[PDB]
RNA sequence: AAUUGAAGAGUUUGAUCAUGGCUCAGAUUGAACGCUGGCGGCAGGCCUAACACAUGCAAGUCGAACGGUAACAGGAAGAAGCUUGCUUCUUUGCUGACGAGUGGCGGACGGGUGAGUAAUGUCUGGGAAACUGCCUGAUGGAGGGGGAUAACUACUGGAAACGGUAGCUAAUACCGCAUAACGUCGCAAGACCAAAGAGGGGGACCUUCGGGCCUCUUGCCAUCGGAUGUGCCCAGAUGGGAUUAGCUAGUAGGUGGGGUAACGGCUCACCUAGGCGACGAUCCCUAGCUGGUCUGAGAGGAUGACCAGCCACACUGGAACUGAGACACGGUCCAGACUCCUACGGGAGGCAGCAGUGGGGAAUAUUGCACAAUGGGCGCAAGCCUGAUGCAGCCAUGCCGCGUGUAUGAAGAAGGCCUUCGGGUUGUAAAGUACUUUCAGCGGGGAGGAAGGGAGUAAAGUUAAUACCUUUGCUCAUUGACGUUACCCGCAGAAGAAGCACCGGCUAACUCCGUGCCAGCAGCCGCGGUAAUACGGAGGGUGCAAGCGUUAAUCGGAAUUACUGGGCGUAAAGCGCACGCAGGCGGUUUGUUAAGUCAGAUGUGAAAUCCCCGGGCUCAACCUGGGAACUGCAUCUGAUACUGGCAA
RNA sequence: GGGUCGUUAGCUCAGUUGGUAGAGCAGUUGACUUUUAAUCAAUUGGUCGCAGGUUCGAAUCCUGCACGACCCACCA
C-alpha cells in the first residue's frame, strides 16, 4: 500500500517539494534539492511531452500516496461525473480521510495523519473509520478517540500547524479536539499550480 | 478401512529374516495359522503372503510385505524379507521397521553366505534383538550337529557386538508347522513365548514432533495415494499438515485417514506401522523413501561429516582401502542416495576395518539428524557402519 | 522446434519440458519458447536481475 | 436403483394389468360395431351403441380414457350408423 | 402452486428478501410470473426497510395465491395498512 | 437528472511523399506458468474425458386412508421376590406411539452437463382447431350393495437375488346397481355418464350397550369459469461453404377411414402431379439459443463464464406403462458395451446430483457442517426428508481495503559504488533518539440475522353448548449452522510482514567491469566482430504493488472489409469487346391508393445487468430502492410532400 | 519395488581373442584483415557416464548407482 521509503528523494525526483517530511526541520535543506537524485542527477531533463504528463502524475499521487489501481479508478469517477474532469478529480482527492486529518491539523505530515487515522483516532458522526480511504462528504463533524486524545504526536503537530495558511472549506476546534468538515473545495483555493490538464490527457490515451 | 480398529494390547514392531530359500515365508504363515489357535482371527497361508504374481510362478520373495500376526499377551507388526542378495536394499527396508528381528536360519545349512550378510546387514541396519530360530530341523537328525549351528550362531552375532549370548533358539519345521504336525508347531509357540518374553516393549516417543519414514506408496482406488511406513515419532489424527521431506524439494500436505490391515483408525502414535492418506497428492507426487514431519521442523541438509566403520573383507565388506572420490550408497532409514565421499586434511585415504570421519555430499537431500547411525554399503556387501556426527 | 532461453541448460534429448508461445526472430523456423526452471528444464546458474524470467530461484541467501 | 419409491412401479405394474383388460374390452365394443357397419345391422348396432356408450363413458369418467377421446368414439361413430341412418 | 414468497436474494452473511408472487414449481430465486415489494430484515432501522403493494397481493390470495410463512408475517406487520 | 464524447508511435530509402502490411502503447479473463507473499471483504473455481468411476449421501411423507405391532414408553388382568404394592413379570394393540404391508399424493420438481440439432430449437409479435392435480369463485350431489388381494399364517422354490401353490382379510383400492344435470353424443327425439368417507367435542332422544344420532374441522364426485403451466401453428431475425445444383416419395394437395387432449400426410387408402430452389433447396462442416458479456466515441466486431429464461440429454440404440403431466438423472422392459457377484443354474449396476479417486490436460476445490433462515414435497399440525439453499474450508484466480510504521537525525558513518580519486552519490537512507501501535498474536465482554412453533390463559364469532374449532391479545419456556462470531475493549512490543519488471529509441529511468558475432537479448527496428547505455553481473534510478511480469485468447488503435467511413491511369485492383434474362434504377403532368415513409396512441419489449439519482454495509467493491432505457416488433387511427403500385 | 538394455574428444561417431583411444566438421594460435570467411603454417582436444573390484594390465569381464526408454507387479 504505502511507498514506505525515504520520502525526501520523492521531491529531488520532481524538485518541487510538496509537504512530504514537516516533522520538526521544517524547509528540507538537508538534500541538496533540485538537483541530485542519485548517481548521475547531473543528466540534463529533456523530458518528452510523455514525461510531462507523467510527472503531473508523479505530482498528485505522491501527495496522498494513492496507488495507480486505486487512482486509476478515481479518473473513472471524475469522467462519470458532470463536466470538469480534473476539477471532480481534486475534489475526490481531498475528501479522502487520512487527508481531513492533515488539513485538520492534527498531522503534521501525511504518513503522520496517515497512521494516526490508522491507529484508532476518529470518530465522524460517532463513527470510527479505521480505513484511510473514507472520502469525508460536505456537512460532517469529527474528533478523536478519547484515549488517543490531545496525545504526543498531536500536540507537536497541532501547535506548529498555527502557522501554515490554513484552508477554508473546512475548520477545527483544537480546544478538545473537535473538528467539522464544512463544504466540497474549488479549484480557485487549492493548489492552483497543479495542470490537471495533462493527467485527464493522459489518461484519455 | 472397515470397523475401526481396536487398539488392544500393544504391538511390537517385528519381521523374519534369513538367508534365500531357508523357508522364511511359508514360517510366517505358519505362525500365523498356529498363532490362530491361540488368537483366532488368522489364516494367512503361503499363497496369502507370497501374494506378487511375479514371486508367484518362481516362489521367491522380492517385495517387502507385511501380516498381521498376534499372541493374545501382545500384538505384532510383522515383515516379510526379501531373503536374497541383489533385493538387500528391500530386506533393510524390511528390516528399517523392527525392533526385534526372527532370525531364519536352517538347521540344516548353518551360516550362509546371506546369513552373514542378513546378520550383517540386521547390524547396520539397527536391530536391537536377533531371535534365532532353526527352521528345517525335520531334514536333520543327528542332534550332535545341532550343538554347534547352535555355537555358530554365538559366532555370527558375539562376531561384531549383539545380544548373542542368551539368544533363545527354538527347533521347528516351518512346513510341518503349517501342514499340521501338531508337535513342531507347538515349537513356534515356544518362540511365540520367546517373541513375547525375550522383547520388552519398545518406549516411543510421541510428546516429541511427528516424524513418519516412507516405506512405500500406494494408490488405493477410492481415497487417494496411501503412503506406508512406521512411525518414527508423536502421534496424529486427521487434519494435521505434514511436510514431505525427501530426495526432491520438500511439499507439504494434510494427513488424513489412517489405517492397519483394512482396519481403521482415528488417530496413530508412535511406532504404528501403518498407513497414510494424504489431501491432493498424486502418485507420482511421492516416492519411495521420504520423510513426513510437522510443517516447516527440517531443513533438507546434503552436507555433513560423519564417523564412520568402514568393512574389511574379511570383515565382511572391502577388498581395498578409498581415496577422496569413492562413491557408495547411503541408507538414511529408507533408500539409497550416493554420496562422494571426501576425507578431511589429514588423509588421502584409510584402510577398511577401521573407524574415521569425514565430509561427504549428497546427491538428494534428506532430513539429516546429526547423531543418527546411518547405513552403508557397495556392490552387493556392507561397506560401512556410520553415524552423523555434524550436520551442515 | 522451440527455444532454449539462456546461457546454457541441461536438456538430454528427452525428460518432458513445457512450452510457451514465442518466435525467437533471429532463426526462420522457430515459432515456440521453453518455460526455463519448469519441472524438468532447470534454470540458469549465477542469474540476478528478473529470476521470475529464466526460471531461476531467488538465491539461498 | 433399488429406492423405497420403487413402489409407484410395482403399483403400476398391479396397475397396468387391468388397464390393460380395461381398455381391451373397451375396443371390442367398438369391434362390436365395426362387423356390424360392414354389414348393415343398425338396431342392433344400436342397441350395443347404448350399450357401448355406457361402458366407454364409464371409462372417461375413471380416469383411463380422456373425456373428449371417449367422446370422439360417440361423435363420428354416431355420423358412421347415420351414414346408413 | 401459485404463491407469494421470499426469494433470499444478496449476499455472504449480507441477506435480503425479494417478496414476489412466484410458482410452486420453479426454482426459488428464479422465474416469477411477476413481483412486488421488497422486505430487508437486516434495514432494522433507516428511511426503508420493509415494502408490499397489499392492493396488488390482494388480487393475487383473491384468485388463489397461497402465501409463505414469514410473507405472511410480513403482511401481519402491517395488517392493511399499519 | 439518466453514455458531456473519437490521442498516436516504430518500421522499406542516401533522403522524401505516398500505397501498404507488420508490431507496440489501452481495456479484458473461468486463466496457466516463473519468481515472490500478511490478513480481511465480496465473487468465481473441470474451458479437455458427454471416458470409466470404489464408498457415503442426493425424495419422501400420511395412523386424521385400512387390517394390523416387529420393538419402546403406559395402563391393564396378573405374578414373584419379599421392607405385602417394595417390585417381579405373563398376557392385552386397550393407548401413546409405529416396523412392514396396502392405498393416496410426490418422485414429470429442485440440482447437473452442453452430446445433439442451422430448425421440430431459440429470440420476437400475433394466432385457434386444445388440455391443466395441487389453490380457488359460483351450481349441486355426497343413495345403497358387491367381489377379491396385500399384510399375516401352512408347506415350500432358490446360494443369493428373488418367488410359488393353497387359504384368512379391510380400505378414501377396484367393480356394478340407484341418481343423474346447466355435461357428452345428437337436427331432434332420445340414450348414457359420478362419488369417500375420516377426526375433535357432545345435550335430549339413544344404549343388540358397536353406535345410531347432532354440531364443527375437512375431504370425495359431476359442472362452468379464473388462475397457472403444457402441447400446436404462422411470419420474421437467427453460422461458414457453390471447389455441392438441383432436391423430394408419402414427398405437394384433395376426398374418405382412422388417430391425438387438440389442427395436421399425424397416419393410412384411392385419385391428381404437384412442392422446395439462384433474395442459396439440398449435401458437407461447425454449433446450444437469448437476456446479456469483453471491447469499441459510435456504428459494429467478438462473445453468451457466473446469473436468469428456454431447449436437449441422463452408460449406448430403442420402446412402452402408470400418471393431470415423463415416453422419465437416482422407474420398468429390451438388446449391447462396460464393471461386479456367484453354491456357476442365474443374478447386480449407472457420480453429465453433492463431495472424493483414476485418467487427460496449461489447468481448477473437503469423501466439512446445519436444515438456524429461505424454497419445495407430505401431513390438521407438530414434525419428517432435502449435498436445493444457507455457511465454513482450499486457491493472490479476479475486483475493493488496510498493513509491513511514524518523527527527528550530519558524522553528512561503515561498506558498495562512480572518481577529474578534487569530490560526488547510495543517503534521513542506517544506527541512534523520541513517539504511536493497524492487522494478525493473545486475554475478556459481545450484536444481529428469529419469523413463528408449544402449552397456558384471555376475548369475539360458530354451534343445542360457557365444548370443540377458527380469528385476535399477554406470560413463561425457549429454538443460531456459521460461532474460540460481526464488533467494542485490554495486554506487550516496531515487535511477525516488499517484493516484481524495466532502464537505446517506441516508452518512464543510467554508469562500471567481464565476455569479444563467442556466451546471449528480442514485441518492432536491430544490439554483440576488444571501451556494449540493448549480453552477464554490480550500483543507482524507474514503473506497478501483496503481487508483479510472461504466455494464449478478444476488441481496439486498424478509415489495414470503409453502412457510418476506403480505392481501381503507373501503387493490389477495369472483365478483350458486345447483345442481353432476371436483377437494381428511372423523365415530366395529374388523379388515385397508402406499401415504404413520417406522426401520435396502444400492447408488448420478463427480471436482473449497463447508465442516473438515494440508502444501507466503519469506506469501497458489493447489496438494494426508485427513475430512465431496452435504439425492436406488431396492431389502431391519422398526414400524404416523396419513392412505389393503378389510370390518363 | 522390481528386470533388461543403452552413455567415447566440443558435435557426429569408430573401436571384442583384455594390451599406450582414432576419423572429419569443428574449432584453438598465427599472417593478410576493419572483423571474418577464404588462402599459406601449426594445432590442442576425452582426465574412455560416474565409482569399486578383479587382471599383470580394462572403452573391453564383473559389480553398484545415476539418467533415460521399454517391460511386469505396485492396491491402507
Ligand atoms: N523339508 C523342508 N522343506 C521346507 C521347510 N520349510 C520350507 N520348505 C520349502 O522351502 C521353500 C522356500 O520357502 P520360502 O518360505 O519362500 O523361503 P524364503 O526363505 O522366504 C526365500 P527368499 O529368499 O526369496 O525370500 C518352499 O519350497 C517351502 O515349502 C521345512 O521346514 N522343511
Ligand atoms: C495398511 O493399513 C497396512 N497396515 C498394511 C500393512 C503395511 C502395508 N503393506
Ligand atoms: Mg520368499
Amino acid at each position: 500500500a504505502r511507498y514506505l521509503g525515504p520520502k525526501l528523494k520523492l521531491s529531488r525526483r520532481e524538485g518541487t517539494d510538496l509537504f512530504l517530511k514537516s516533522g520538526v526541520r521544517a524547509i528540507d535543506t538537508k538534500c541538496k534539492i533540485e538537483q541530485a537524485p542519485g548517481q548521475h542527477g547531473a543528466r540534463k531533463p529533456r523530458l518528452s511531452d510523455y514525461g510531462v504528463q507523467l510527472r503531473e502524475k508523479q505530482k498528485v499521487r505522491r501527495i496522498y500516496g494513492v496507488l495507480e489501481r486505486q487512482f486509476r479508478n478515481y479518473y473513472k469517477e471524475a469522467a462519470r461525473l458532470k463536466g470538469n474532469t480534473g476539477e471532480n478529480l481534486l475534489a475526490l482527492l481531498e475528501g479522502r480521510l487520512d487527508n481531513v486529518v492533515y488539513r485538520m491539523g492534527f498531522g503534521a505530515t501525511r504518513a503522520e495523519a496517515r497512521q494516526l487515522v490508522s491507529h484508532k483516532a476518529i470518530m465522524v458522526n460517532g463513527r470510527v473509520v479505521n480505513i484511510a480511504s473514507y472520502q469525508v462528504s460536505p456537512n460532517d463533524v469529527v474528533s478523536i478517540r478519547e484515549k488517543a486524545k490531545k496525545q504526543s504526536r498531536v500536540k507537536a503537530a497541532l501547535e506548529l500547524a498555527e502557522q501554515r495558511e490554513k484552508p477554508t472549506w473546512l475548520e477545527v476546534d483544537a480546544g478538545k479536539m473537535e473538528g467539522t468538515f464544512k463544504r466540497k473545495p474549488e479549484r480557485s483555493d487549492l493548489s492552483a499550480d497543479i495542470n490537471e490538464h495533462l493527467i485527464v490527457e493522459l489518461y484519455s490515451k | 478401512s472397515k470397523e475401526k480398529f481396536e487398539r488392544t494390547k500393544p504391538h511390537v514392531n517385528v519381521g523374519t529374516i534369513g538367508h534365500v530359500d531357508h523357508g522364511k515365508t511359508t514360517l510366517t504363515a505358519a505362525i500365523t495359522t498356529v498363532l490362530a489357535k491361540t488368537y483366532g482371527g488368522a489364516a494367512r497361508a503361503f499363497d496369502q503372503i507370497d501374494n506378487a504374481p511375479e514371486e508367484k510362478a518362481r516362489g521367491i520373495t522380492i517385495n517387502t510385505s507385511h501380516v498381521e500376526y498376534d499372541t493374545p499377551t501382545r500384538h505384532y507388526a510383522h515383515v516379510d524379507c526379501p531373503g536374497h542378495a541383489d533385493y538387500v536394499k528391500n530386506m533393510i527396508t524390511g528390516a528399517a521397521q523392527m525392533d526385534g528381528a526372527i532370525l531364519v536360519v536352517a538347521a540344516t545349512d548353518g551360516p550362509m553366505p546371506q546369513t552373514r550378510e542378513h546378520i550383517l546387514l540386521g547390524r547396520q541396519v539397527g536391530v536391537p534383538y536377533i531371535i534365532v530360530f532353526l527352521n528345517k530341523c525335520d531334514m536333520v537328525d543327528d542332534e550332535e550337529l545341532l550343538e554347534l549351528v547352535e555355537m555358530e550362531v554365538r559366532e555370527l552375532l558375539s562376531q561384531y557386538d549383539f545380544p548373542g549370548d542368551d539368544t533363545p533358539i527354538v527347533r521347528g519345521s516351518a512346513l510341518k508347522a503349517l501342514e499340521g504336525d501338531a508337535e513342531w508347531e507347538a515349537k513356534i509357540l515356544e518362540l511365540a513365548g520367546f517373541l513375547d518374553s525375550y522383547i520388552p516393549e519398545p518406549e516411543r516417543a510421541i510428546d516429541k514432533p511427528f516424524l513418519l519414514p516412507i516405506e512405500d506408496v500406494f494408490s488405493i482406488s477410492g481415497r487417494g495415494t496411501v503412503v506406508t511406513g512406521r512411525v518414527e515419532r508423536g502421534i496424529i489424527k486427521v487434519g494435521e499438515e505434514v511436510e514431505i521431506v525427501g530426495i526432491k524439494e520438500t511439499q507439504k500436505s494434510t494427513c488424513t485417514g489412517v489405517e492397519m490391515f483394512r482396519k481403521l483408525l482415528d488417530e496413530g502414535r508412535a511406532g504404528e506401522n501403518v498407513g497414510v492418506l494424504l489431501r491432493g497428492i498424486k502418485r507420482e507426487e511421492i516416492e519411495r523413501g521420504q520423510v513426513l514431519a510437522k510443517p516447516g521442523t527440517i531443513k533438507p541438509h546434503t552436507k555433513f561429516e560423519s564417523e564412520v566403520y568402514i568393512l574389511s573383507k574379511d570383515e565382511g565388506g572391502r577388498h581395498t582401502p578409498f581415496f577422496k572420490g569413492y562413491r557408495p550408497q547411503f541408507y538414511f532409514r529408507t533408500t539409497d542416495v550416493t554420496g562422494t565421499i571426501e576425507l578431511p586434511e589429514g588423509v588421502e585415504m584409510v584402510m577398511p576395518g577401521d573407524n574415521i570421519k569425514m565430509v561427504v555430499t549428497l546427491i538428494h537431500p534428506i532430513a539429516m539428524d546429526d547423531g543418527l547411525r546411518f547405513a552403508i554399503r557397495e556392490g552387493g556387501r556392507t561397506v560401512g557402519a556410520g553415524v552423523v556426527a555434524k550436520v551442515l | 522446434t522451440s527455444y532454449i532461453g539462456g546461457e546454457g541448460h541441461n536438456l538430454q534429448e528427452h525428460s518432458v519440458i513445457l512450452i510457451r508461445g514465442g518466435r525467437v526472430k533471429d532463426l526462420p523456423g522457430v515459432r515456440y519458447h521453453t518455460v526455463r526452471g519448469a519441472l524438468d528444464c532447470s534454470g540458469v546458474k549465477d542469474r540476478k536481475q528478473a529470476r521470475s524470467k529464466y526460471g531461476v530461484k531467488r538465491p539461498k541467501a | 436403483n433399488i429406492k423405497s419409491a420403487k413402489k409407484r412401479a410395482i403399483q403400476s405394474e398391479k396397475a397396468r394389468k387391468h388397464n390393460a383388460s380395461r381398455r381391451s374390452m373397451m375396443r371390442t365394443f367398438i369391434k362390436k360395431v365395426y362387423a356390424a357397419i360392414e354389414a348393415g345391422d343398425k338396431a342392433a348396432a344400436q342397441k350395443a351403441f347404448n350399450e357401448m356408450q355406457p361402458i366407454v363413458d364409464r371409462q372417461a369418467a375413471k380416469g383411463l380414457i380422456h373425456k373428449n377421446k371417449a367422446a370422439r368414439h360417440k361423435a363420428n361413430l354416431t355420423a358412421q350408423i347415420n351414414k346408413l341412418a | 402452486m401459485v404463491t407469494i414468497r421470499l426469494a433470499r436474494h444478496g449476499a455472504k452473511k449480507r441477506p435480503f428478501y425479494q417478496v414476489v408472487v412466484a410458482d410452486s414449481r420453479n426454482a426459488r430465486n428464479g422465474r416469477f410470473i411477476e413481483r412486488v415489494g421488497f422486505f430487508n430484515p437486516i434495514a432494522s432501522e433507516k428511511e426503508e426497510g420493509t415494502r408490499l403493494d397489499l392492493d396488488r397481493i390482494a388480487h393475487w390470495v383473491g384468485q388463489g395465491a397461497t402465501i409463505s410463512d414469514r410473507v405472511a408475517a410480513l403482511i401481519k406487520e402491517v395488517n392493511k395498512a399499519a
